């Protein structure tokens, strides 16, 4: 028979020190969860402590045995004189926190073997399930475990220490100066110098209305940060075969015609340039497409985790886009399954460290607008991609709109949420005949 | 001299008619500057504005006031914007380009390829 | 019992089947491994079959047996007899790969259980071990499981796979000389010039106010593609019935008056074009009409498989119009009926790797705009569609709103989103008395 | 062959022409998709004493599945409840 | 210059910052 890790002395300690001490439940309640106790009565003892402590009322042997008796759930316990038992056995010079932790690693103890065993029972009678389903079931399940786990990371932090760690990095960021940026580099220079780079564990969100480039400027960004770098750069990509963003990679890089490219009408010098692009590519060897159709949060997370495995580092992960993922569970709501979508995704990217670059899609009530600039606001149906997103980049070009433009060729990259610097506007040269976005050479306002 | 109102209405139709095969607006055999100055915009006002009959013949009439009040204080015309030149001269033959290709296989050593 | 997954026929029949058929062992070496055998017999006898490959030997029943007597471990692996009866009950009509991958496929969820039993006995003993190092533990189980397993046809590429499909199709286009078109042949020049074809695995979609011409220009491609082409084009007609479709069809091909062959009243010589026109049919036959109404996506995608299983292969798929289609499930909104209607059709398009050409409708409110040419904005209600579809085009003909039109006869394809090359006009010759669509003569500017 | 009749919407009548079009049929798109043929019946005398058409009637064929569309003229005897064919010239 | 302001920033670093600093 096998006996499941149960600390029922550090549950009693718990329940005496909270009876003979009042002013302790807080650092219970930030260590302990009321399904964390193994037995029922355990349980229910604390519900009723939690149901009191916050109406105000004392939590005393008489009082909570009382109240236990006036809703009939005395009995189910084990009575007055149990409540009493419990009381009086625990001694007042206890330190309550280790007990609450003990038990609390015991809940998760539990849970883990729990995953086990519905993970050997459902491979023992697979119901029609597949090995794929099986394998991202115990994925799931593990990660839902250690995220079960990794809430205890937030929370308050103390003023002055705050103070003192804001003053050092303040030190350290005019102390190395890097030309300005701190993460990865954009290859822009009016972009580092607004961005400071592209942060790690940072979610990176880039929006625009159809045809404005958006995938163009990602691709101009992979490659930049493919060039200017030594970590692998990972694109995932839900709307193109990896052949078509090989091609308009080719033309951005090698400055040639991409109708050319695409048409085969090219010459010596273009060839030249294509097979030096191809051995730069080859010397490097750090980019990774996926241009699988229909990806959910979980393939792309573990296909981003073994590529840092194997590579012990990913220099930036980029999507593209993500109104084409998919979560099962919530297809019914749209927004249930964005909120999940962007949640997964702000995980993917505190795990790996890495910058996460996700494209996205405004609706078309922006061009109903006399002003077409995007903000904010555009992104309805995506409340959460907003709130959990760290730089939010919205792409503009007013040549677009406007045949008769001044500004043709030139594109605008507005910053509508920046968590670690400020908001503006940036502009720059769009080369559509190369495919390709550059530094703008023109006035800047 | 500056069309009226009604001329410059009817070379706005008849370019917005005769646009869709010109590679671009410059492209087009505008008389002068300031006709294509006045018909490119108010074509790109009716495009974005979905301006009416009379509502394209009052803003027609509002730039030709506008360009008359500019000529009689000075101003010169800059020939259009431009955009970029036509390139060309690919004297590139089947042989020469399979020949590249198969250079590049023996290259780069593609096993796929 | 909990018996571990597994299947020895499966076993037996690769064994077998690898001995009658020695061609077939890489199938077999490329799908299953020494390890994932379940009895040590059938991994001894794949090891010594992998050996005896090794060496340059066939691997049939008297040189197995005989390499295998000469190392004296024939009684381990079953005896002759054991080898003999694998001879005999495997059948010459063997899929050797699918019981391969089979195979594979009870490993994986034979390890995985194993696992997991791993992670539990793990749990129930810490042996001194945090829960950190637990979960750690569990994590480092699933992972090995999981690390790149065998999914390299729906996973992240090196960046060198990529690159030399990308130059393979570039080979591939640039052999066959087409004069620029890759896909299929649209018949007109300036069309092809402008789209490159209508290329595989995208989806196409041609929009225009009622009495424009839609489903001519449908059924002028479909013709245009049956007479320049071998594979069978298949046509859902939801509008109308075969019948009359044939009617349009031999008014288009034999240049006839469609009046006249409405009223019946004809001479010979239109009898005459009409016979050679069925008799050109004939030969070819490769077209394929389906009049029903009210179809399913499903029921579209199940009847395009059963052609394309039945006569090898699909030249283009042509669907009139998609607003006759129905989601059962989704009859209550309209919008999520129109995103599931597009996600198939995108999504069976890239499956059969053909051109699919589906008609749609827009909104009256274009008809109240002073420009009546029709936007992307004019397919509201189906914003889906434009999101999903990578070639989009909009007919108009000028004389249908104005009687004083100088265009007389000439109809504009307008590219409203072309996915991989410009965008633009292009003006055809409009002939309404034979039904048909034609080059443009004209002057072109 | 099923014929089954329709209304319009008010508005037509606040148009400076009133004959029927398509978009007439507001409420009813499903009516213009699903319909092999539309026809409509418009008498000018209706809106117009000093009509110089009293008596005729014009069918306008709004949407014609396998043909043309137009107007047919025809006479209306409305003492007898009755469409007759149109006996006078044609242009 | 930079080396006035990197002393200023030792000192204050000297001055406040205790413990963990950088
Ligand atoms: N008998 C005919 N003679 C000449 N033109 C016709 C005839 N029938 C239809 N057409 C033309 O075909 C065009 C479109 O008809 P059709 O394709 O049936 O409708 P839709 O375009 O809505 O599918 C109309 O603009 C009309 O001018
Ligand atoms: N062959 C081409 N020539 C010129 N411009 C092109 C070509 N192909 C694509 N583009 C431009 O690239 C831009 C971005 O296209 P795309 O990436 O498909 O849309 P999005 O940026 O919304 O994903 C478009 O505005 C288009 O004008
Ligand atoms: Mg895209
Ligand atoms: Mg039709």
């Amino acid at each position: 028979l096998k006996v499941p890790p149960h600390s029922i002395e550090a549950e009693q300690s718990v329940l005496g020190g909270l009876m003979l001490d009042n002013e302790r439940w807080d650092d219970v309640a930030e260590r302990v969860v009321a399904d964390d106790f193994y037995t029922r009565p355990h349980r229910h003892i604390f519900t009723e402590m939690a149901r009191l402590q916050e109406s105000g009322s004392p939590i005393d042997l008489i009082t909570l045995a009382e109240s236990l008796e006036r809703q009939g759930q005395l009995d189910s316990v084990g009575g007055f004189a149990y409540l009493a038992e419990l009381s009086k056995n625990t001694p007042s010079a206890a330190n309550i926190s280790a007990y609450a932790d003990i038990v609390r690693e015991r809940a998760v103890v539990r849970e883990m073997i729990s995953v086990a065993n519905e993970i050997a029972e459902a491979g023992f009678d697979p119901q029609g399930r597949t090995s794929e389903d099986l394998l991202d079931l115990a994925e799931s399940r593990v990660f839902k475990i250690a995220e079960s786990r990794a809430n205890k990371d937030e929370g308050p932090k103390n003023i002055a220490d705050v103070l003192d760690a804001t003053v050092a990095r303040i030190e350290q960021l005019f102390q190395q100066p890097h030309d300005g940026v701190t993460g990865v580099n954009t290859g822009y220079d009016d972009l580092n110098k607004k961005t400071a780079g592209l942060q790690p564990s940072d979610l990176i969100i880039v929006a625009a209305r159809p045809s404005m480039g958006k995938t163009t400027f990602a691709m101009n960004l992979v490659e930049n940060a493919a060039m200017l770098q030594d970590k692998p750069v990972l694109i995932f990509s839900l709307e193109m075969p990896s052949e078509q963003i090989m091609m308009r990679s080719l033309a951005s890089l090698s400055r040639v015609d991409q109708t050319k490219i695409r048409t085969g009408q090219l010459d010596d010098e273009d060839w030249a340039r294509i097979s030096g692009t191809m051995g730069i590519l080859l010397e490097k060897r750090n980019i990774y497409i996926d241009d699988s159709s229909g990806l959910t949060p979980t393939e792309v997370r573990s296909r981003a985790r073994r590529i840092a495995r194997e590579h012990g580092g990913i220099g930036l992960i980029m999507i593209d886009y993500l109104q084409l993922m998919r979560v099962p569970a919530l297809s019914d709501n749209r927004t249930l399954e964005i909120a999940e979508i962007s949640r997964s995704l702000k995980a993917l990217a505190k795990e790996l460290n890495v910058p996460v670059v996700a494209l996205s899609q405004l609706n078309r009530s922006l061009e109903q607008r006399a002003d077409k600039r995007p903000v904010n606001s555009d992104l309805r149906e995506s409340g959460s991609i907003e709130q959990d997103a760290d730089l939010i980049m919205f792409i503009y070009r007013d040549e677009v709109y406007h045949e008769n433009s001044d500004l043709k060729g030139i594109a605008e990259i507005i910053i509508g949420k920046q968590r670690n610097g400020p908001i503006g506007t940036v502009r720059l040269t769009f080369n559509g005949q190369w495919s390709r976005f550059d530094n703008y050479a023109g006035p800047q306002y | 001299g500056l069309p009226n109102v009604s001329e410059l209405v009817d070379m706005v139709y008849e370019y917005c008619r005769k646009r869709g095969l010109y590679p671009d607006a410059e492209s087009y055999p505008w008389k002068s500057n300031a006709h294509y100055w006045l018909v490119t915009n108010l074509y790109q006002n009716m495009r974005a504005n979905a301006l009416t009959d009379a509502e394209l013949r009052r803003k027609a009439a509002d730039e030709l006031v506008h360009m008359t009040a500019r000529i009689n204080r000075g101003e010169a015309i800059p020939e259009p914007v431009k955009q970029l030149p036509v390139m060309g001269g690919r004297p590139l033959n089947r042989a020469q380009a399979l020949a590249k290709i198969a250079e590049i296989k023996a290259k780069f050593g593609l096993k796929g390829a």
